[PDB]
């Protein structure tokens, strides 16, 4: 389960072309994707 | 709901704003039938 | 790498928008900039689709209508240095397929928003001034010419 | 034989190719990695400005600060942006004679590629599929390269003249001779550089007020070369005999540009294999059209010589053409027979002109001994002068190679271009950042392959290339298969949906 | 508009010409001269056995035994040929220690190597300079400094030979329009190509003179010595030493493999803020083969016995002005060239009035001179693709292999048949 939950992160570092950046550039952009992500939440429950 | 407001609210739209945006799709037609033509070439 | 590897094409830059899903792929990219807005929990429906249509037209200005050269090094001798990516698309051939496209989705962008924003009057002084700044430089009339000589060298 | 088109041509057995286009949703996840990858870039430009010094780039001297500067700043924005992240699969040092097992110096970096360093290690077997070495003559033993050193030990290793002057030896003429019965023509003449001979020849033939017709992806020298000479250059469609046929035709009835006078003559640049996109030209369809509207044919078989055909003669003898039908013939050594230098041939007119009037015959310094010397031993050897029967297999050998693993990948649901005879084998990856992980995943499985990025060709085109060789076993080819198929399943490089 | 009828018959009208013109059976070359075996100081020419002066090799090093059996000893342990373009498999540790070695011989920061010596400056050219750049150019540079400067389509002006007072005057004018349009002055490069030991002339440059007008105008210089590395200075750097000026003035310095270190291809060597450049630009290095390498270590064992006596080069200088001042004496023909060049030249006195006279009748002294034991030869051009074409001339070029008795019994020869047929 956690051979196979590792291997769908490592899709996600292709996809979005994040394999070949450092790992402070990663957590510039993963930071804002939780931020965007987790804020959208909070808008569908105040709205819907 | 606030939906209607919106249908309500372009019949009320000022004179001019309606121009301009009629203005604006006789561009579109106009545009959307025109040739190639490689810009000015030796003339 | 090396422009000329596995293509004649001297200047790559003047056949990116004819390519193979750049079309759906950047009408997509609108509608993700419109949902990552419409998310802001402490702003109107109005004053949403206001900055989606003054964003998109501020981007679409700086890449398609300032930035000028190449990002690369091509076998031409830099004959493109001094142009801006419109001028270059296509090699200076007006109203092909792509420069219909680019020419026609601001203006569908700018139905939508006045409807939007029930034709108030001060987002229309807003909207259209910014819809002229994208839609001038497009005429073929303006195609290398420099007001002032701003943004020349 | 087999079926003819309505442009002349006729061929003899089935002509198959095969380009399948990218996936919708394939083609649209491509666009994610390029933007992210412009924003970012963005990002460190304006980031080592009142920031980030960066002290490992090169400078300009203290002393020179008020010339202009030297670069232009935007131009190179992908080479410190994309093409530094994932340079470590190019310029790859090797340690033995390359094929079909290679010596690989183990290098590693610590900032990222911007420096590298050499740990110590040699990288003992690596499965080589990233040289051009058809037929397998590139040896450090057998009979051919014993006969190298013995034209070495009295001879030296290069002259020290021209052909027109005092540097044109007895050798030289014995190879000349030689390769034209080989390819079945009146003369030929030999250069010494694959890249020049086309660059340095192209311009001795066309001039101002003539017309030259170029394939859409035609090679850098052979591009070059037509820039030089001062004539017209349009392009037509990769292998399309109805775009070809519609400018050969439109150029005649209009005349030159503004004057709107004849053309002098009409020239038309084609190529064998093309290595990049591994398809064949339609000569069948070529030669029936330039003899309908008197153009001239100028063919470019570096890639076909020795590889294709039933005895290795190139893309005529594929074909089954006469060789008289051709203008002007080029090729290189470099190739399929182990050596370098490059060739023309045809008439014993044309190789008269091209003695007293080529820019190489004159500026240009021979070949080596040791280097003809070793072309005319392997090419005895393919026609079986030898009295052996190693030439008769090798050729025999790259067919079988081919459609064995041509075969077994299509049926694994890759997406694979070309003609199903083309020993060259692109694979297809879209997304950028499978290019750096493809090259590094093989060789961390022990095998060596070549990648190609945006630049290099469209934004939507990155792939890999698979060189196959006759001096690959069936035990290598099966090995090399499995770890493939491994590589595949674990980056998800099955796109095809017509299996 | 145009019918279909008028279409057809249009097409059947044009007439192509021929793909190569006729008219020859006249023509002075066409017509090599077979040299069979070797070509070392003593030859066979047409069936002949004579002394040549017609080869490159100034520092003997062709049929060196050391050189011959170092190249043999990386032929059994790599073969004869790379398959490769030099960025997919195709650098070897030959070519990566023959580059390592020539920036220590030169005492320069890095180097980078071709495996043909024409394209090593027909491809460093165009990758500095681009449309809108100037380059002042002397007007006797050779056949590849030209075709490099074509294929960089930008602007070209030639000034005299060997004359600053010319190039100055050239550059005070780019300096009026620097006024005219100043926006613009600063996105233009100003290049300065010369070279060492012209080879159409045999002169030397004025480096010295040209270092302080290159710091006072802002432009940049571009060296070619191709002649004079491995000649001239007291270690055999080059025109550089030869003066005494920094090595980091220059800028670029290409040269080729092929005439001291008798070799083939070229190198290019300078900082690495330059030279790195190339490496992704350098067109005749990215799209071709490189260099085999058993003729990388032909050349590495040169640059080693170069290095071990640095005695060689005062040999080879010493009876440069031995031969040069004992053809002085010629009633026909005037030498042209400085004295301390190998190269220089030997033109013919009071031109008849028509070129293909003058090389009837230069062809004559070679032929005559050639049955005795002496082998020469004369410059040879393309008369129609080419700036300003030289004069006719006869080539002499001097070895360290050549003795002091046959270094005299040459320069008699060529006068008794000269002056026997130029009366
Ligand atoms: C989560 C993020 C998803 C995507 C968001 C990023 C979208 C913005 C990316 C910027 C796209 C650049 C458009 C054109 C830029 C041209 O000036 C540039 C040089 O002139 N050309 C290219 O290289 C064009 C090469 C094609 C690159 C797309
Ligand atoms: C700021 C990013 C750009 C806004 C995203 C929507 C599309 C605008 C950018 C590209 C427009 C034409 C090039
Ligand atoms: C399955 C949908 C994935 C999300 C893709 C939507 C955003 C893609 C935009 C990538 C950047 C567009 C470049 C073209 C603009 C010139
Ligand atoms: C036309 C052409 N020129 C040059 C080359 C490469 O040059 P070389 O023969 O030196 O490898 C190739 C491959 C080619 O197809």
């Amino acid at each position: 389960a956690w051979k196979q939950m590792s291997w769908f992160y490592y899709q996600y570092l292709l996809v979005t072309a994040l394999y070949m950046l450092e790992p402070w550039e990663r957590t510039v952009f993963n930071s804002m994707l939780v931020s965007i992500v987790g804020m959208a939440l909070y808008t569908g429950y105040v709205f819907m | 709901w606030v939906l209607v407001e919106m249908v309500q609210a372009l019949y009320e739209a000022p004179a001019y704003h309606l121009i301009l945006e009629g203005i604006l799709i006789l561009w579109i037609i106009r545009l959307l039938f025109s040739k190639t033509y490689k810009l000015q070439e030796r003339s | 790498m090396n422009v000329g590897t596995a293509h004649s094409e001297v200047n790559p830059n003047t056949r990116v928008m004819n390519s193979r899903g750049i079309w759906l792929s950047y009408v997509l990219a609108i509608g993700l900039l419109h949902i990552v807005l419409l998310s802001i929990p402490f702003v109107s429906v109005p004053v949403v689709w206001t900055l989606t249509n003054l964003i998109h037209n501020m981007g679409m200005y700086i890449f398609l209508h300032t930035v000028k050269g190449t990002p690369f090094e091509t076998p031409d001798q830099g004959k493109a240095r001094l142009l801006t990516h419109w001028e270059q698309m296509d090699y200076g051939v007006q109203f092909t397929a792509s420069r219909k496209f680019l020419t026609i989705t601001p203006i569908v962008l700018y139905f939508l928003t006045s409807f939007y924003t029930k034709y108030d009057q001060i987002h229309f002084v807003l909207n259209t001034v910014s819809l002229m700044s994208v839609l001038i430089p497009k005429l073929p009339q303006l195609h290398g010419v420099r007001i002032f000589g701003i943004n020349k060298y | 034989i087999h079926h003819v088109t309505q442009n002349g041509g006729l061929y003899k057995r089935p002509f198959n190719e095969a380009f399948e286009e990218t996936p919708m949703l394939v083609a649209v996840l491509t666009y994610v990695g390029y933007g992210v990858l412009t924003l970012f870039g963005y990002l460190r430009d304006f980031l080592r400005y009142w920031r980030i010094e960066k002290c490992h780039h090169a400078t300009e001297r203290e002393e020179q600060k008020d010339f202009v500067s030297l670069y232009q700043d935007f131009e190179n924005f992908y080479t410190r942006n994309l093409y530094m992240r994932i340079r470590d699969n190019w310029n790859r040092p090797i340690c033995s004679v390359p094929g079909a097992r290679v010596d690989i110096m183990e290098r590693q970096s610590h900032d990222y590629n911007w420096s590298f360093k050499y740990t110590g290690n040699i990288i003992k077997g690596v499965i080589n599929m990233g040289s051009y070495n058809y037929l397998g003559f590139a040896r450090n033993t057998g009979s051919c390269q014993e006969a190298a050193a013995k034209v070495l030990e009295e001879y030296g290793a290069g002259v020290c003249s021209t052909r027109q002057e005092i540097g044109n030896l007895d050798k030289h003429e014995e190879l000349e001779e030689l390769v034209a019965r080989f390819l079945g023509v009146e003369a030929a003449m030999a250069y010494g550089m694959g890249f020049a001979t086309n660059s340095m020849n192209i311009p001795a033939l066309v001039g101002k007020g003539c017309l030259i017709l170029s394939d859409e992806l035609n090679h850098a020298s052979l591009v070059l070369g037509a820039r030089l000479s001062g004539a017209t250059i349009r392009i037509f469609k990769h292998n399309n005999m109805q775009s070809l046929e519609k400018l050969l035709k439109d150029a005649i009835v209009y005349g030159q540009p503004r004057t709107r006078r004849p053309w002098k003559k009409i020239l038309i640049l084609v190529e064998g294999i093309y290595s990049m996109e591994g398809s064949i030209v339609r000569l069948p369809e070529v030669i029936a059209l330039k003899k309908k509207y008197k153009a001239y044919l100028y063919l470019d078989e570096a890639h076909s010589i020795g590889a294709l055909g039933p005895t290795g003669r190139g893309v005529v003898e594929y074909f089954g053409l006469d060789p008289e039908d051709v203008d002007v013939m080029m090729g290189t050594f470099t190739k399929s027979f182990g050596a370098s230098g490059g060739y023309i041939g045809g008439k014993k007119e044309l190789i008269d002109y091209l003695r007293t009037h080529s820019h190489s015959a004159v500026y240009a310094t021979s070949l080596s001994p040791p280097v003809v010397e070793q072309i005319i031993t392997s090419m005895k050897c393919i026609m079986g002068q030898d009295g052996t029967s190693l030439g008769k297999e090798c050729v025999q050998q790259l067919a079988e190679n081919t459609r064995y693993f041509r075969r077994r990948l299509k049926e694994m649901g890759f997406i694979i271009y070309g003609n199903e005879d083309s020993p060259v084998v692109p694979l297809m990856l879209y997304m950028p950042a499978k290019i750096g992980a493809f090259g590094r995943e093989m060789l961390k499985r022990n095998i060596g392959v070549v990648v190609v990025g945006f630049p290099a060709t469209p934004i939507i085109e990155s792939r890999a290339r698979f060189c196959l060789s006759a001096a690959h076993t069936k035990e290598i080819l099966d090995t090399a298969l499995k770890e493939i198929d491994e590589v595949g399943d674990l980056l998800q490089l099955k796109y095809s949906r017509h299996r | 508009d145009l019918t279909v009828k008028e279409k057809e018959e249009l097409i059947e009208e044009w007439q192509p010409e021929p793909l190569v013109p006729p008219v020859p059976k006249d023509h002075p070359a066409l017509n090599y001269n077979i040299v069979s075996g070797p070509p070392s100081h003593k030859t066979v020419v047409n069936g002949k056995e004579c002394i040549n002066f017609a080869s490159f090799n100034f520092l003997g090093l062709l049929d060196n035994p050391r050189v011959k059996a170092a190249a043999l000893a990386s032929l059994k342990k790599y073969g004869v040929g790379t398959c490769g373009p030099r960025g997919f498999y195709g650098t070897f540790d030959v070519h990566l220690d023959l580059e390592d070695r020539l920036a220590k011989f030169m005492k320069t920061e890095e180097a980078i190597i071709y495996s043909y010596g024409f394209a090593t400056i027909a491809s460093a050219i165009p990758a500095y300079s681009k449309r809108g750049d100037i380059v002042f150019v002397d007007r006797a540079a050779c056949f590849a400094i030209q075709k490099g400067l074509q294929a960089s389509r930008s602007d070209i002006k030639l000034f005299k030979h060997n004359d600053m007072a010319d190039l100055e005057r050239l550059l005070k004018e780019q300096e009026i329009e620097d006024q005219k349009n100043p926006r613009k002055a600063r996105v233009t490069r100003r290049f300065i190509v010369v070279e060492g030991l012209y080879m159409n002339t045999g002169t030397i440059c004025p480096l010295p003179e040209l270092v302080k007008l290159k710091y006072k105008y802002k432009a940049r210089i571009f060296l070619e010595e191709s002649l004079s590395f491995g000649v001239l200075g007291e270690h055999g750097r080059g025109v550089t030493e030869h003066y005494g000026i920094n090595i980091d003035d220059i800028d670029l310095i290409s040269a080729n493999m092929e005439n001291a270190l008798a070799s083939i291809g070229g190198f290019c060597c300078g900082r690495s803020f330059v030279i790195d450049h190339q490496r992704l630009s350098g067109q005749g290095y990215c799209f071709s083969a490189s260099l085999p390498p058993l003729l990388a270590a032909a050349a590495i064992e040169a640059l080693n016995i170069m290095e071990e006596n640095p005695g060689i080069f005062a040999v080879l200088k010493e009876k440069c002005g031995q031969i040069h001042k004992a053809l002085q004496g010629i009633s026909g023909l005037k030498v042209v060239g400085e004295s301390l060049s190998p190269a220089f030249h030997l033109q013919l006195e009071e031109s008849t009035g028509s070129r293909e006279q003058d090389v009837r009748l230069l062809q004559e002294i070679v032929d005559q001179c050639m049955n005795r034991s002496i082998a020469l030869t004369q410059a040879r051009y393309l008369e129609k693709e080419e700036k300003c074409l030289p004069p006719p001339s006869i080539r002499v070029v001097v070895t360290v292999e050549q003795t002091e008795e046959e270094l005299e019994r040459a320069a008699s020869t060529i006068k008794e048949v000269a002056q026997a047929v130029l009366l």
